[PDB]
């Protein structure tokens, strides 16, 4: 239905020939190998030539309570539980993908329940002075609006110790520096790349008297431009829940693997990022205190390391 | 694959005889794999465009 | 690479990033190859040739890190990579095998980016485990001829001017 | 054939009467649970009672040449290989045994070919100077004769500076110590409980002028009088591999898991122990080095960690 050629997905005779040229177009590589790349779902050599020397969750049918009512779920990983009484968001932002062949041949390390577990993140405080779009990260968080020259090594001070208040969560930047002695961080310091989802979730516990809102955001690939976008009306493109605390007391969000290559280079890419910003500033009861303390987890989804080699932190 | 082997199969050959031996040394928890043939390396396809 | 009997455990004699800095100009007709095209992929084949005599009793440890910001500094360091210990007196060849252990399906064939994610796989080097032994009024020293050429998976694609 | 009651491998009625008494016998607890306690070979809840509220190696047909004909053999772990190529012992010491029902409900954690590998142990001089049973150790050594007054805990510099050279390798406690960093080291210390055999290797090249052996000793708890035992003359009772300059270069041994309980408790026991003694003191060639060096390896065999909770090191 158009009259451009948006191409054949493929290559084709007629496509290049003396008489006619059309636009080239790129077919799919067809390669062996151990599957990988996508997480939660990944589980003699000769060659082809002579030589010549040889011879719903949104829906007006189903409505969820308010804070008030009874409505439980849980969330499991690993040795870790996480329960709630109340209506509560969990929603894997994306679908999980199809595994590809991988490159490398050998065979991965992987953590199992040591690594892959549901961790106490950070800490941090939850004030009313906050406004709409506020970055809110403690201790272990990191000042990130795309601005700050990053010294490398990630691990420098510097970058985790700033002027002003910390505003993003880098994975697996922010979970290695937290434990720095986890299975997953010990394999993570001695395998150049690395292969795993990730699942953040944040609690808020306010009465049935608080009100507010907190949007728990996962950023692909967080840039100046992109980090800006996502305080903006605009950044529900990208993978959300909110907690509501009119309903909800915490909310969990969790994404599979992404990245330009179907296994992560270790200490130099951080492919997801998160983002606890405010969409309704906290609305306390008067005579309560002006600030919630709110707790940040984090868990990392069917991890996968390869290439052992040396100890090389981030 | 195995993940131990404690009679593996030796890794040394001979060069001198005029012939390197390409083939992968089999290892313990390494899966070798080949790759199909990219049309780039073939002399006919290589030498029709103009330099 | 050249080894002496007074050569001590542990001691460095040889190591070379797998990048377009290196595979590139070692002069061997893979080289060539590889500078022609702009990406490459597919296991390396390394025979480090024992050039020493028949008398001569020790081991040379072949070490294979992947991609990591620094390279390995120890012998010890080095071993926590793929690696093998190889004994000199047994076939004259020693068929090593450099796996493409790649964060991507190709790497770059770029001579002014050679550290980068998309370009080189780590580095390839070579320690004394134990030290070269013979009788007396035997050679002293004993060379090793390190040779490279292209695994069974080894392609390369979208052609260059020669990158050197 | 003998008189006494040896028993019958069993509980029977006969046996215990109000006429006659017998010897008591134990019989076997048949327990459900994840297979596991032997290395290489492991891969709704309701009570039963009603309640009151409730309604040839060696072969004259084989003989094995001397140091200087071709025979080469390899042994692999991980992405570790060490070659040679002369006649070289390599054994398992004891044959691996059957799996058993765990007490403990928890998946295990495996560390996989980062951690299962040949790791480079240590590295140490052998000079003729040793006589009979001098047991050999280097810097990641430790000395145990059995009468050292271990300070706990075995991490303490104390216990491996000594006045003296040091003897053994307790494992894990000297391969924890060699790469804290490891894979296995990492789960080592975030477990309360570990599970796998050991391989252990010793490469000691001498030329065909060289002579002298090493015994490659495997002690199950070592004590004062198991280790000086294993320095005389029934040592070899003890799994072993005698490393011969006549026709070897290298020996390799390996043994299964052994311990008291199905899982052996981290930092505070060390079921097996390497010792590498002199059995023909080295007679050097004349001109030549009085000291050869020689390189240990150790390999931990089809681990798996059980009980996760916080970091505490040995």
């Amino acid at each position: 239905n158009v009259t451009t050629d948006v191409g054949a997905n493929g290559w084709a005779p007629t496509v290049s020939t003396g008489l006619g040229d059309g636009p080239v177009s790129a077919s799919a590589d067809s390669l062996p190998g151990r599957s990988g790349g996508a997480s939660s779902e990944k589980t003699k050599v000769g060659s082809r030539f002579s030589k010549w020397w040889e011879p719903a969750p949104s829906s007006t049918a189903n409505p969820q309570p308010s804070l008030i009512a009874l409505n439980p779920s849980a969330t499991q990983s690993g040795n870790a539980s996480i329960l709630t009484g109340s209506t509560a968001p969990s929603l894997l932002a994306y679908p999980t993908a199809t595994p590809v062949p991988l490159p490398n041949p050998d065979e991965p390390s992987q953590p199992g329940p040591s690594g892959d577990r549901t961790w106490l993140l950070d800490t941090v405080t939850w004030s009313q002075e906050f406004t709409r779009g506020w970055n809110i990260a403690g201790s272990n968080g990191m000042q990130w609006t795309g601005l700050e020259s990053l010294i490398f090594p990630v691990s420098t001070d510097t970058n985790w110790t700033s002027t002003s208040s910390p505003t993003a969560y880098p994975l697996p930047f922010s979970f290695v520096r937290a434990y720095p002695d986890s299975s997953w961080a010990a394999m993570y310091n001695t395998h150049s790349m690395w292969n795993c989802g990730w699942r953040v979730q944040v609690t808020v516990n306010g009465s049935q008297f608080h009100a507010g809102a907190l949007i728990l955001y996962m950023v692909p690939e967080a840039t100046t431009h992109a980090i800006q976008t996502a305080r903006d009306n605009a950044g529900f493109v990208f993978p959300y829940v909110i907690l509501n605390l009119y309903e909800s007391n915490t909310a969990t969000i969790e994404v599979p693997y992404i990245s330009p290559t179907p296994n992560t280079s270790s200490g130099l890419h951080a492919p997801w990022t998160f983002y606890l910003q405010v969409l309704s500033p906290l609305n306390p009861p008067p005579s309560l205190p002006t600030s919630l303390s709110c707790s940040i987890y984090v868990t990392p989804v069917d991890s996968s390391f390869h290439g052992l080699r040396y100890l090389a932190p981030q | 694959t195995l993940t131990e082997d404690l009679d593996a199969p030796q890794d040394t050959g001979n060069i001198e005889n005029g012939a390197a031996d390409n083939s992968p040394q089999p290892r313990t928890t390494f899966d070798y794999t080949g790759n199909p043939l990219p049309p780039d390396t073939k002399l006919e396809n290589f030498f029709s465009f103009y330099r | 690479v050249p080894w002496t009997m007074a050569d001590e455990p542990a001691e460095r004699l040889g190591i070379f990033p797998v990048s377009p800095s290196a595979i590139a100009g070692t002069g061997a007709p893979i080289s060539y190859v590889i500078s022609l095209f702009s990406q490459w992929r597919g296991e390396l084949a390394a025979h480090l040739l024992f050039t020493g005599s028949a008398q001569h009793y020790g081991r040379l440890v072949v070490c294979y890190t992947p991609a990591a910001p620094q390279p390995p500094s120890t012998m010890q360091e080095a071993m926590r990579g793929t690696y093998t210990v190889w004994d000199v007196n047994a076939a004259s060849t020693l068929e090593f095998t450099i796996p493409f252990i790649s964060n991507s399906y190709w790497k770059t064939v770029d001579v002014n980016n050679p550290d980068a994610l998309l370009s080189t796989t780590g580095y390839v080097s070579i320690w004394v485990q134990n030290p070269l032994v013979g009788p007396h009024t035997a050679p002293a020293s004993a060379l090793v001829q390190a040779f490279i050429s292209a695994g069974e998976s080894f392609n390369v694609r979208l052609m260059q001017n020669p990158a050197l």
